[PDB]
């Protein structure tokens, strides 16, 4: 203990998720076969949080891979560290969801969901003291978004007092994918607002801008973006995988990051962006360094959790931090005293030696949600592509409902600025 | 010989307890296996150190201590510890999931389920006590266990041991090492519920300890280990009177008698000197007048505040080592004319002085230099109210927006308990205000 | 220097320069908190059932 | 990048000081109630001293001395002079003063003094008509010429965090005297003029005849309460500008009248003095990229 059960769902969920296990396997010293080859026995100390132990000193990621089509998960299995996952934790269908939230949530998803929970239930039964769940997925599609959120609802029902955490990739109008992303993201955001304690929000528009402008990459691929994501996923889980006092577990993190229950949507940041202390601190706080589209200067920070990783004075880190808290100044709420926390971990990520990770609960995220709302309304008033959803049994009212739930969320952020 | 039981609650109380008990053993010459060659009476006795140590027929000197925490991580460090042979399993109580920095969680949800168990292990100790005086309770303000569970244990201890004294050692939250944003909430909540249940409380502001550790001991980023070793020294000099032959504060009740004229105003300010860096073990040897004068310098206080802008109602001076009454008198006379010392009218401008000839013990390999004389001053000044004010302010900033409140309501606490506790504190600030000028 | 007491471990003196809840009440408040938790959790499960 | 906050918009001097600070670029003014600041230009009353110097990695300075109100209250100053052995009855530069409350205090002892020229102020000649602080009125003031006009001296004193006592070289005389209208410009007589008068009319300088006693009085007052309000080893540092008000009698003896803890400034002297305040008081603890002060040593 305290163990986290990881769930990755849909294409985006499994591709981002697979890379995550790659990067943190490499930090805890676990090889593609599951054997430990780490130099420092400091990695093994909190290894239990993400790995189960088997005979033959094998470490197996407590992870459940879920999709409604076999495609992406055969690609995971054939990928690097593919064999480290339990064969039995692969749960997939054959029909697919066709980028359709309704299929993921109500029909095709419903047929597969119970057997996913059978795996979840067996991983939990093997936990001395289960902490909660971590879901990786996108909101724009069908399986991650639709069946991911159905899963979250189910998990909540069976494990009512466990923390539910997710890394959620949101759609952007800058990045063209399925024409129905606004429908799927909107239907999902309401689910998240109700059923998660913490949701890390990232979108590909911001990850694109980083890869392009910062990393000087002319035309980015999923490979490039997922590198950023995997690195950021390592950073914000640092405090859970290595010894420390701040944000020790999920519930304590939630208690320090979430002032109001519905506002638990965080913007992550990383430095240095991978393709000095003041420089490293300046980047991670930079607007053009955020992992989601919205400009942090358009709102205020309710809470901030920064995790520095490596070997550094930390005297100066404290200096640089406050230099930011005052250089920004206007962007922090004054009714939450000492709302910026700083953690430090000795073991640096693979090939960096020095690193930082930003986690901000910012009201500026409201723009992200308002944008998706406007997209959804533009389509829904014309009822375009709607028949794919009512075809699966959904009512128009359920759409009107998710729309206003969205605007409600955007409004609640508005109160606090 | 009346016994004292020390109760350590949550991470801070636990880790500090360990630092204290290590020091006690060194001061009483007790081995990490509980053996004490200096002790000629085997299987018992009524010696002063028996107020803190029981004796088994085998000759093990066992601390009258109980460690409690809702997470096993910190207690385990005591089990595999150097002085592990001291303690037996019954003394160490450990849960599985902690209070997540949530007072309501420590008090209502978790607390309800473990309170009886803690009382049983406590009763096992008291059951071995010929004449129990009461309890010393170590805990933080900010933690969910330290605040939430402590208040519940205090409430029960009043019921199960009505005519027994309770003193606290409380760690006051400092954001420079603080691990939570809701510590002001937890602080006010636990102070409100414990108030009518504590006879005398010694607050230690981590801000102060951290600063002293930097300025006096030359340490960039002070560890809890660093802080807890300095805290253990001060606790040691505060408890020395209970553990050694003397006449000043030899009973827990004498602590309120000499320090607390007004029941509610029971938080005396502690000041300690000298604190010297061990790495430079060639320093000048401070005099009685110098360490005495240092007790009135804010930079050696456990709580940063300005005693010049409040009134005293009681002041006790605890010396350790090479000191005779002659020098104290001279040092007090010169300091009185030199510095602003203003007592309340309905109190005599007086100092109670205790001297223990045994010089302060230092932990080997530690960070403090050993000195031939030290002093801890306990003083009940209204100036400490600055701390209450500071804390109430941060509370008001958040509570005006009801920030983080849902976490507490969700655990079954009603929102009314916030305004109830805050009103109690506003009242407290008023009490210092009245006495103060 | 009034009240000078002296022993082999040290000495003490004084210088003068100038002249509640019962067991039931606790149980009730505890159990009430428990009931409110149970109610809040019942409302959640009813919601999840709908 | 240093940060400050203003909590007394009503202050004219630090209105300039805030202007200069901003005009140096290296200073950014925060919102009035922002905790994370380097310099506070604090409010005139009930300044929350207890919350200062408690911000991690932040050296905080405040432009007021906590406890310095003992020297800036009518009844306080009397209680200080008649209690402090530093001053006491061994103090002859401060008029025979007694304090009383409106219906303990000194109402009965004041009588014996009046019984044993008895013009007092609180303005009146006889005692009974005064009941409706008491200080014996300077019946023999130093009348300027021409005009036969009364005046008072105003010197500005700056005490920094190191407790250096700085006397601003520019003072001011704030100008028909009936024993038993304006326009010098604006009833202000600066030191260069007053010095010239005292030279022509009385054959003495401003320095010898008055300023020596002034500096003496300054040192004595502030040195008296130094152990009560110093911030040498305090968790926060403070400085403060004082306005001493003096009066000069017939035989050129200086008397202390008032001590103002929130003094204004003569318009011409505003720029120079506030600039000095920045240089000597603010910039000395917070560095950046001849002296208008006379420091009274001690
Ligand atoms: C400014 C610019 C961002 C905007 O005009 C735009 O929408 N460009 C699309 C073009 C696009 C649209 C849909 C789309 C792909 C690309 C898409 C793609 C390209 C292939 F050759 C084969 C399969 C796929 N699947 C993905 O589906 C894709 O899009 C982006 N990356 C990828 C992708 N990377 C990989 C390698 O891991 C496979 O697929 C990137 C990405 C999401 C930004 C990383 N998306 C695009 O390049
Ligand atoms: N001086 C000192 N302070 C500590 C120590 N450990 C924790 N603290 C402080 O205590 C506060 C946090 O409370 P904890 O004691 O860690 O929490 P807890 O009592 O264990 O309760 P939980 O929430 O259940 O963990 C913070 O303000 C810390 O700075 C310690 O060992 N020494
Ligand atoms: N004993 C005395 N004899 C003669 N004149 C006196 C005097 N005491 C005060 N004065 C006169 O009082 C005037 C200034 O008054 P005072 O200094 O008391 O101001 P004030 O109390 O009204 C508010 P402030 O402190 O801001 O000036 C001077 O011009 C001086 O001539
Ligand atoms: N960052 C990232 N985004 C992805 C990846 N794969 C798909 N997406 C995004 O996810 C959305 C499509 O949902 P997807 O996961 O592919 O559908 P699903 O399989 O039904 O869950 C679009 O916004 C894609 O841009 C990936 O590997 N990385
Ligand atoms: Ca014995
Ligand atoms: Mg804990």
């Amino acid at each position: 203990m305290r163990e986290i059960v990881h769930i990755q769902a849909g294409q985006c969920g499994n591709q981002i998720g697979a890379k995550f296990w790659e990067v943190i396997s490499d930090e805890h010293g676990i090889d593609p076969t599951g054997s430990y080859h780490g130099d420092s026995d400091l990695q093994l100390e909190r290894i239990n949080v993400y790995y189960n132990e088997a005979t033959g000193n094998k470490y197996v990621p407590r992870a459940i891979l879920v999709d409604l089509e076999p495609g992406t998960m055969d690609s995971v299995r054939s990928g690097p560290f593919g064999q480290i996952f339990r064969p039995d934790n692969f749960v997939f269908g054959q029909s697919g969801a066709g980028n359709n939230w309704a299929k993921g949530h109500y029909t095709e998803g419903a047929e597969l969901v119970d057997s996913v929970l059978d795996v979840v239930r067996k991983e939990s039964e093997s936990c001395d003291c289960l902490q909660g769940f971590q879901l990786t997925h996108s909101l724009g599609g069908g399986t991650g978004s639709g069946m991911g959120t159905l899963l979250i609802s189910k998990i909540r029902e069976e494990y009512p007092d466990r923390i539910m955490n997710t890394f959620s990739v949101m759609p952007s109008p800058k990045v063209s994918d399925t024409v129905v992303e606004p429908y799927n993201a909107t239907l999902s955001v309401h689910q998240l607002v109700e059923n998660t304690d913490e949701t890390y929000c990232i979108d590909n528009e911001a990850l694109y801008d980083i890869c392009f402008r910062t990393l000087k990459l002319t035309t980015p691929t999923y490979g490039d973006l997922n590198h950023l994501v995997s690195a950021t996923m390592s950073g914000v889980t640092t405090c859970l995988r290595f010894p420390g006092q701040l944000n020790a577990d999920l519930r304590k993190l939630a208690v320090n990051m979430v002032p109001f229950p519905r506002l638990h949507f965080f913007m992550p940041g990383f430095a240095p962006l991978t393709s000095t202390v003041p420089e490293l601190t300046q980047q991670m706080f930079d607007s053009k360094n955020m992992m989601a589209a919205c400009d942090p200067r358009h709102g205020r920070y309710l809470t901030v959790a920064a995790i520095f990783r490596g070997r550094m004075s930390m005297k100066e880190v404290d200096e640089q931090m406050l230099n930011v808290q005052n250089k920004n100044s206007s962007y922090f709420v004054e009714w939450i005293p000492n709302n910026v926390k700083t953690a430090v971990c000795d073991i640096p990520p693979r090939g960096l030696k020095m690193s930082a990770t930003f986690i901000g609960n910012s009201t500026a995220i409201q723009e992200l949600f308002k944008r998706i709302s406007e997209q959804f309304t533009a389509m829904f008033r014309r009822k375009a592509f709607l028949h794919w959803y009512t075809g699966e049994g959904m009512d128009e009212m359920e759409f009107t409902e998710a729309e206003s739930n969205m605007n409600d969320l955007v409004s609640e952020y508005q109160q606090y600025q | 010989m009346r016994e004292c039981i020390s109760i350590h609650v949550g991470q801070a109380g636990v880790q500090i307890g360990n630092a204290c008990w290590e020091l006690y053993c060194l001061e009483h010459g007790i081995q990490p296996d509980g053996q004490m060659p200096s002790d000629k009476t085997i299987g018992g006795g009524d010696d002063s150190f028996n107020t803190f140590f029981s004796e088994t027929g085998a000759g093990k000197h066992v601390p009258r201590a109980v460690f409690v925490d809702l997470e096993p991580t910190v207690i385990d460090e005591v089990r595999t510890g150097t002085y592990r042979q001291l303690f037996h399993p019954e003394q160490l109580i450990t849960g599985k999931e902690d209070a997540a920095n949530n007072y309501a969680r420590g008090h209502y949800t978790i607390g309800k389920e473990i309170i009886d168990l803690v009382l049983d292990r406590i009763r096992k100790l008291a059951d071995q006590c010929t004449g129990l005086q009461g309890f010393l309770v170590f805990h933080s303000f900010g933690g969910g266990t330290g605040s939430g569970f402590t208040s519940l244990l205090m409430e029960r201890l009043s019921v199960d041991y009505g005519k027994k004294s309770k003193l606290e050692f409380s760690i006051y939250p400092a954001p420079q090492v603080s691990t939570a944003v809701v510590e002001p909430y937890n602080s006010i909540l636990t102070t409100h519920t414990t108030l009518e249940h504590s006879d005398c409380a010694f607050m230690v502001d981590n801000e102060a300890i951290y600063d002293i550790c930097r300025r006096n001991l030359d340490i960039e980023r002070p560890t809890y280990t660093n802080l807890n070793r300095l805290i253990s020294q001060i606790v040691s000099s505060i408890t020395a009177s209970l553990r050694f032959d003397g006449a000043l504060n030899v009973d827990l009740t004498e602590f309120q008698t000499n320090l607390v004229p007004y029941p509610r105003i029971h938080f005396p300010l502690a000041t300690y000197a000298p604190v010297i860096s061990a790495e430079k073990a060639y320093h000048e040897q401070l005099s009685v007048a110098e360490i005495t004068n240092a007790c009135f310098e804010p930079a050696n206080q456990m709580v940063k505040c300005d005693p010049r802008h409040g009134k005293y109602m009681a002041c006790c001076l605890l010396y350790r080592g090479d000191v005779v009454p002659k020098d104290v008198n001279a040092a007090i006379a010169t300091i009185k004319t030199k510095r602003s010392i203003q007592f309340v009218d309905w109190c005599p401008t007086g100092f109670k002085v205790g001297i223990n000839y045994q010089p302060p013990t230092v932990v080997p390999g530690g960070d403090l230099a050993k000195v031939q004389r030290a002093v801890c001053m306990l003083s009940n000044t209204t100036a400490i109210a600055e701390a209450w004010a500071r804390l109430d302010h941060k509370f008001d900033l958040m509570y005006a927006k009801r920030a983080f409140v849902h976490w507490y309501v969700g655990e079954g606490m009603e929102e009314g308990e916030f305004s109830e506790a805050r009103e109690d504190m506003a009242a407290l600030e008023k009490d210092y205000e009245e006495v103060g000028v | 220097v009034i009240e000078l007491n002296k022993c082999t471990s040290g000495q003490s003196f004084e210088v003068i320069l100038k002249p509640d809840p019962s067991l039931e009440e606790i149980q009730k408040k505890l159990e009430a908190a428990e009931e409110r938790r149970k109610y809040q959790e019942a409302e959640l499960l009813k919601h999840l059932a709908e | 990048m240093y940060t400050f906050v203003v909590r007394d918009e009503n202050s004219s001097v630090y209105a300039e000081v805030s202007r200069l600070l901003l005009a140096t670029g290296q200073w950014k003014r925060l919102r009035k109630d922002n905790p994370r600041f380097n310099l506070m230009l604090g409010e005139r009353n009930r300044l929350p001293f207890g919350r200062l110097g408690h911000e991690p990695g932040l050296v905080q300075l405040v432009n007021y001395y906590r406890g310095a109100d003992k020297l800036c209250r009518k009844a306080s100053l009397v209680k200080l002079i008649k209690t402090s052995p530093e001053l006491s009855e061994s103090c002859t530069w401060f008029p025979e003063s007694y304090v009383i409350y409106p219906t303990t205090d000194e109402r009965e002892v004041f009588l014996a003094a009046y019984n044993r020229g008895n013009v007092w102020i609180a303005i009146s000649s006889e005692a009974s008509e005064l009941l409706d602080v008491i200080q014996k009125y300077l019946e023999k003031p130093l009348l300027l010429e021409p005009g036969h006009r009364k005046f008072d001296i105003r010197s500005w004193v700056l005490v920094d965090h190191l407790y250096n006592i700085y006397l601003y070289r520019e003072g001011v005389l704030r100008t028909p005297y009936n024993s038993a209208n304006y326009g010098e410009e604006g009833n202000e007589m600066f030191f260069e003029e007053f010095n010239q008068y005292l030279m022509d009319a009385l054959n003495t300088t401003l320095e010898n005849s008055i300023l020596l006693q002034i500096k003496h009085i300054i040192r004595s007052c502030l040195m008296c309460i130094e152990p009560a309000i110093s911030t040498k080893h305090l968790h926060y540092q403070s400085f403060q500008l004082f306005g001493f008000d003096f009066m000069v009698d017939e035989e050129l003896k200086v008397w202390l009248i008032e001590v103002n803890g929130a003094p204004a400034c003569a318009q011409k002297l505003y720029a120079e003095l506030c600039q000095g305040i920045v240089d000597v008081a603010i910039s000395s603890v917070f560095p950046l990229a001849t002296s208008i002060f006379i420091k009274l040593h001690h």
